């Protein structure tokens, strides 16, 4: 019944919005870089109860030392990558795979995209198009999550709240079975 | 001593023995080991102890944790959850949550 | 009370967190305590804190001090 | 009480909480802002500059007390600190380091001397100065 999710991915990305959202169907603006959060939720998966354990990472390259100490004992892992940043989806093999194997070889890991909402807007893809770079689509992300072994891939935008419920959904399932 | 001399003094005073005294004596002459005794005399009583003692696999090992689940839930921590302070906390078998452990 | 240090106060209470919750034990206190100095850090870098509302806070302190200890000799003299 | 009624700017105890019962997580009242002062004040200061202590001695304290008193607020800012949150979990698991220029026993020492003169300032307070029920689930 009790579940330790940790959320962990590159900074500006969108985990502690997703996390808030997802808690409390609200979304802001402004950016603040978190180092410890901790959110509880419960739901009703498959007619049995169940309590979350949401552990907010910090993203920045000067916590890494701090990072692992919410690793011990975790059962799903959550590694969130921006659909508008090749930067994070490089960084995501870079770096927080062989860093979630090292600390944890035998934990699942569910692949998360976020920023949906901004993959078709205007302004944003040609501010991309700018520094010839291109919004990540769909065969890219199930190729990623294929490589590394994620056992499900999925998108979700917190400020539209489109496939929010869903993410969580399947991470609980990987677990009880 | 006590009932032998209790005994001996009603038959002394009245020329017979007390009405209950041989039953009490041997239940005492009986009742040495009285664990020992009861493990031969509760095997027709044997089926219905052990159906109420295994309905207990559900309240006590999860009532024996170690002070880090404790911490690791927050128990008794009304300041954990803000947003649920209102909810009033239940449990599908009340009585189970502040049963004695040593009981 | 209604002055200086309400005015201090208000310019403190804007740059303080939004929201902190306290953390939980498995980090650390070396953790909790880097964590309290980063959510923290910008109060520490405020200078005028430990010269102007220190010193009035330090002010009301006394007054109501000396407040408490005229009494208690007046209460002797009394006696 | 004249001090007390003094008190009258909404900052002081900041806007009615969502959960309805308390603040946990907002800073909006004034305790938290004391918990940040004693925060920044019960660093180590370095040997060539003065300390709290030296300068403002305990009249500091006592105005902070009598403040968070007045307010109503004993209760929350004991329950709700970081000082004291942190020298519990220093206590419970025991590590020293210097963490950013900041070593950590000497610290939660400095937060025990001060929580114990500051517990001693609000009995004082307390002793001199000296409901709302809530409504069940309903079914649906
Ligand atoms: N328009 C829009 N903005 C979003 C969306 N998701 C996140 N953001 C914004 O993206 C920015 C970065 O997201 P955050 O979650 O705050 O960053 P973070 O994941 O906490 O990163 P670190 O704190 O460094 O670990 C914030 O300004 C968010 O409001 C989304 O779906 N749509
Ligand atoms: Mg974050």
């Amino acid at each position: 019944q009790a579940i330790k999710c940790v959320v962990v991915g590159d900074g500006a990305v969108g985990k502690t919005c997703l996390l808030i959202s997802y808690t409390t169907n609200a979304f802001s603006g402004e950016y603040i870089p978190t180092v410890f959060d901790n959110y509880s939720a419960n739901v009703m998966v498959d007619g049995k109860p169940v309590n979350l354990g949401l552990w907010d990472t910090a993203g920045l390259e000067d916590y890494d030392r701090l990072r692992p100490l919410s690793y011990p004992q975790t059962d799903v892992f959550l590694i969130c990558f921006s659909l508008v940043s090749p930067a994070s989806f490089e960084n995501v093999r870079a770096k927080w795979y062989p860093e979630v194997r090292h600390h944890c070889p035998n934990t699942p890991i569910i692949l998360v995209g976020t920023k949906l909402d901004l993959r078709d807007d205007k302004d944003t893809i040609e501010k991309l198009k700018e520094k010839k770079l291109t919004p990540i689509t769909y065969p890219q992300g199930l190729a990623m999550a294929k490589e590394i072994g994620a056992v499900k891939y999925l998108e979700c935008s917190a400020l539209t709240q489109r496939g929010l419920k869903t993410v969580f959904d399947e991470a609980i399932r990987a677990v009880l079975c | 001593a006590i009932i032998g001399l209790y005994n001996y003094a009603h038959e002394m005073t009245h020329g017979a023995s007390d009405r209950e005294y041989p039953r009490l004596g041997q239940m005492i002459v009986d009742y040495e080991n009285p664990l020992k005794k009861m493990m031969e005399e509760f095997v027709p009583h044997s089926k219905s102890l052990s159906d109420a003692l295994i309905s207990l696999q559900m309240v006590y090992p999860r009532r024996n944790l170690s002070a880090d689940q404790w911490r690791n839930a927050q128990l008794l921590s009304l300041i954990s959850a803000p947003s649920t302070m209102l909810n009033p906390a239940q449990s599908d078998t009340m009585p189970c949550e502040y049963l004695s452990l040593d009981a | 009370l209604q002055g200086t240090i309400l005015q201090y106060v208000k310019t403190l209470m804007e740059v303080m967190p939004k929201i902190c919750r306290l953390p939980r034990h498995e980090y650390g206190s070396p953790g909790i305590l880097e964590f309290f100095h980063h959510q923290l850090k910008d109060i520490v870098e405020y200078a005028e804190l430990k010269t102007v509302c220190f010193q009035n806070l330090r002010e009301v302190g006394n007054a109501i001090l000396f407040c408490l200890l005229i009494e208690q000799s007046l209460s002797l003299e009394e006696v | 009480t004249r001090i007390r009624s003094f008190l009258d700017d909404p900052i002081w105890r900041g806007p009615l909480p969502s959960n309805g019962v308390m603040h946990v997580d907002e800073c909006v009242e004034f305790h938290r802002l004391w918990s940040a002062m004693q925060f920044v004040y019960c660093i180590p200061v370095g040997t060539h500059e003065f300390t709290v202590e030296q300068c403002f001695g305990d009249g500091l304290h006592w105005a902070g007390c009598m403040i968070i008193v007045l307010l109503g607020q004993q209760r929350r800012f004991a329950v709700l600190d970081f000082c004291y949150h942190l020298l519990k979990v220093q206590k419970h698991d025991g590590k020293d380091e210097i963490i950013k220029n900041v070593p950590l026993k000497k610290m939660v020492e400095r937060i025990r001397k001060f929580q114990i003169l500051n517990d001693e300032i609000i009995t004082i307070l307390d002793k001199y100065l000296k409901v709302r029920c809530f409504q069940p689930p309903i079914h649906q």
